[PDB]
């Protein structure tokens, strides 16, 4: 009986009261609320008006949840007296604009959820006096533009999402005074064009997300974002990454740009990024040269496929001391350098290139290599000791090459071996040069049977 | 099941109403889907065109978050700064106890 | 009952099989029974045979002298062997075919001269060999075709000259081998063929030119009207011309992988009503799908690594019996309907540019087990596209652009592959896919939701 | 392990001398590799640069082979004609009882 009828209540850490009145089909607020209420949940009810409220007495109320009600409208004085209010949740209501006045001057407000409404207009001064606002959710509404004026105020803001709206253009200085902004999410909009200075003012930004938009061109505007650590522009229509593209972003750990029809990438584009951990390009046709990675020595994973790459530099592994995954399938590679200076490599995929021989030193002393795939090359000779120093090697795919014999030394630990489509490879191979094999694909079935299988062997 | 377009049996919700977040409850053996207006503590809500889902915060020393890498309240005894949780509040700005922030 | 250390067994109720192989004998044994129908002298140390008891062996049908030390066989070596049908001299040290020892062995049907060091076939060393049906000259030092000597073998049905050093075949090289059915020329160095180099071979059903140096399609096969099987794989042929096999309507099998093939005439593969398989990998200058008119019995068609950007709408009308279609690695965008290809069991369309799957594409393929559409650009699949694929067991839609995925008609799947569809964040549930044993989801949370944190990745 | 470059305990031969044919003899529970001057009845010898092996006769009603599609001696009651074996010796040429052919 210290709790409203049908509601459930519980003391918080300071013994102030948490009141749960969610999911009771209430059309109006409950009556006998303790002045010692720190948290009030009125989610999932049928509240469309806040005329008769006892809210002015709730001077310790820090968190108010009004999600999932029928609010189309919030009047000027609705939050009068909630001097302690830190978090306001209005997500999943029917607002068609941000209330013009109800949210002004909530001085202690840190978190405001307006997501999943039908909001098409942000009035110029609706965030006025929100000196304390840190986190703003405007995702899943009907915005057609950045409300440049309304955000003029908000210099204390750290996290914002405008995702899942219909924004088509970001003008120069659109976020010009958000100097504390750390994360900005713009995914699932319809952004085609960005001004050349559209992100100026975002001095503190570490995460920028432009995924799932309609950009035709690389966002030059990021040059200013000197603290950017994570950048996402995947699933757009970007066609090239220009030279010195990330010259202003030496702290980038993560750059995600897959599902862009990228064709060209500048010579310098990925230099001087000492923190970047992964690089992935699938289908980059007009790339004829392996990128220069000077100052970018921390890649753990590198994938560059579907390009016209013919050669790698002899000294390519000097730039790849931490590389664990290298995928260059679907290029035009003929001559392989030595990969031994890539000491960390765990997985190498070189399928569908034009490689004709494996030399003695190509894979020497890769003690962590687990899986090597050379399927669909034109390999006619492998030096007998090419795999001598690969104690970790567990999977080997040499399908669809031109081999006429097959090396033994260094492959006693294999569990997976694939050789089909080497017609000339008619020599047998015996079960305890390869005791640990569990999947074999042989050139002919008689090679399976001679092995002792007629453990999976094909054919 | 509540807030749900597809209620299986032997199971919770399989697909939620448009603007709700899917969340996978673990009762122990069986797991159940639920459809929440905001994500439970330790998770953030992620919205996409046909699936909103509660993803867990994996920021160290954090208890709630806005985003994958933005913390909104740290654990006990840690200080919040630009959405990261610290033990020592790094030079340039000192700790500030009343809130556990910087 | 038998020469000492030899082993003997009855061949019928009178005659005798004598095994004297592998006894390190320097000379033939002495007391050979006139009842000897078979004599094995293989794996011994015999360098010539002059002191022999052979002339009394009138019932001897098979004599085996493989793996001895023979450099020379004297004129009368086999006199009196009226019954001799098989003579085995493989794996000896002959440097030319005996000039006279082999003439007039009138009963002789099979002669093995393989794996010697034979560099020279004297013009009349086969004179009188009118019963000879099978000749092995494989693995020797032959440098050309012994045209002369072969004029005396018109009863020959099978021959191998494989593993020699032959570089050219002149017009009429085999011109009186009218009975020859099988000819093997693999692992030679044949770089040029006369335009009538096979004329006279009226009976030939198999011709094997694999592993040679041909630069050019061997148009001389045009007279080989009974050819059933042709092999010219592992040569340097870049082109298969128009009307290439017009003289070869009975071809069942044509193998030409590991050639740098780049063109194929439009007509090249028409009118081959018995051809069961066609396979072109890496055919990268090909821009149009070949016409298969009158060539309706293909069970497998593989055409990959080419610049095929569309199939004719009515392409399955020529593929009524097709079981395996492989068009991976082309530039396909729009798909026709494959429903007239009723017998399809496997379709592989990986690495093309396919942007949608329509309702119509795979309708009523009741035997389709496996369908691979990985690495395309598929952004929509019609919800009923797979409605009538009751045998579908494996579906691979990896690395497409999907943001949803059909349920209808996929309860039978055991293998489903969806990784690389970044927009596919919606949940798939174990109720619709009870049969799955291998799953690749776009995200790990989708595995968990399935009931798995039977194999799901990541 | 006669005629063998590369032998073993339970498997018999694994690699033959240059000019000999590999054949897998099968006692049942285990099988041994053999190097032969010609292939046993039912098999034909196939030479390649790297190795030579006994392959099974691929032909209906055949007992011995020259190659995979050319029979050299048919099963009992079948007539030999151009390397094939037929019940009735087809029209155009009669069968030789005494000879077992066409
Ligand atoms: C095993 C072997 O080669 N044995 C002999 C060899 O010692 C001898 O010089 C020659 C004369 O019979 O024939 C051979
Ligand atoms: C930035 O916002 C702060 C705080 O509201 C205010 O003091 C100032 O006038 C604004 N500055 C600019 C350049 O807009
Ligand atoms: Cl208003
Ligand atoms: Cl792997
Ligand atoms: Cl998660
Ligand atoms: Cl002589
Ligand atoms: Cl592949
Ligand atoms: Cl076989």
């Amino acid at each position: 009986r210290g709790c409203p009828t049908h509601c459930h209540c519980e003391p918080d850490g300071r013994m102030l009261l948490r009141v749960d009145c969610s999911d009771l089909g209430l059309s109006e607020l409950p009556s006998n609320l303790s002045v010692f209420t720190s948290y009030l949940d009125l989610s999932m009810n049928n509240i469309s008006q806040l005329l008769p409220n006892p809210l002015p007495s709730l001077r310790f109320l820090e968190e108010l949840r009004l999600a999932g009600n029928a609010l189309t409208y919030i009047p000027k004085g609705a939050f009068t007296g909630l001097y302690s209010l830190k978090v306001l949740m209005l997500q999943n209501n029917q607002l068609r604009h941000v209330p013009t006045e109800a949210l002004q001057n909530l001085r202690s407000l840190q978190s405001l959820r307006l997501d999943a409404n039908h909001i098409s207009y942000v009035p110029p001064s609706c965030f006025s006096g929100l000196h304390s606002l840190r986190h703003l959710w405007l995702d899943d509404n009907a915005l057609t533009e950045i409300p440049v004026q309304a955000f003029r105020s908000l210099s204390a803001l750290q996290a914002m999402t405008l995702a899942l709206n219909k924004i088509h253009h970001i003008p120069d200085y659109a976020f010009g005074n958000l100097s504390s902004l750390v994360v900005l999410h713009l995914h699932n909009n319809r952004i085609h064009s960005l001004g050349k200075k559209c992100f100026d003012g975002l001095h503190s930004l570490e995460t920028l997300d432009l995924n799932y938009n309609n950009l035709d061109e690389f966002p030059t505007a990021i040059r200013t974002l000197s603290n950017l650590k994570e950048l996402g522009f995947h699933s757009n229509n970007i066609r090239s990454i220009p030279e010195k593209a990330f010259v202003g972003n030496p702290s980038l750990i993560t750059i995600h740009f897959y599902d862009n029809p990228i064709q060209f990438v500048g010579r310098s584009a990925f230099q001087h990024l000492p923190e970047l951990r992964t690089l992935t390009l699938n289908g980059a046709s007009q790339i004829t040269e392996f990128p220069d990675l000077t100052g970018t020595a921390n890649l753990e994973s590198l994938t560059l496929t579907g390009a016209q790459i013919s050669s790698l530099p002899q000294t390519v592994c000097n730039q790849l001391p931490n590389l664990q995954v290298l995928d260059l399938s679907y290029n035009l590679l003929e001559d392989l350098p030595s990969f031994s200076v890539c000491q960390k490599l765990q997985k190498i995929d070189l399928r569908h290139n034009e490689i004709y021989e494996i030399k003695v030193d190509t894979f020497q002393q890769l003690l962590s290599l687990r899986s090597l795939n050379l399927a669909w090359n034109k390999i006619a000779i492998i030096h007998p000791n090419a795999f001598s120093t690969l104690p970790s090697l567990i999977k080997l795919d040499l399908s669809s090459n031109l081999l006429s014999s097959f090396p033994i030394t260094g492959l006693h630990g294999l569990t997976h071996l694939k050789l089909t489509g080497n017609h000339a490879l008619q020599s047998l191979i015996s079960s305890e040069n390869f005791p640990e094999l569990k999947v074999i694909e042989m050139p002919y079935a008689y090679q399976c049977c001679a092995f002792g299988v007629c453990v999976q062997c094909s054919p | 099941c509540k807030g749900c377009l597809s209620c299986s049996k032997d199971n919770g919700c399989s697909r939620c109403q448009q603007k709700l977040f899917f969340f996978l409850r673990r009762e122990g053996m069986r797991q159940y889907g639920e459809c929440l207006h905001s994500c439970p503590s330790g998770y953030y809500g992620h919205r996409a065109p046909d699936m909103n889902r509660c993803a867990r915060c994996r920021i160290e020393n954090c208890d709630s978050c806005f985003s994958k890498d933005f913390c909104t309240k740290c654990k006990v005894g840690f200080y919040l700064h630009r959405g990261r949780c610290f033990d020592e509040c790094p030079d340039g700005f000192a700790p500030l106890d009343e809130t556990m922030e910087c």
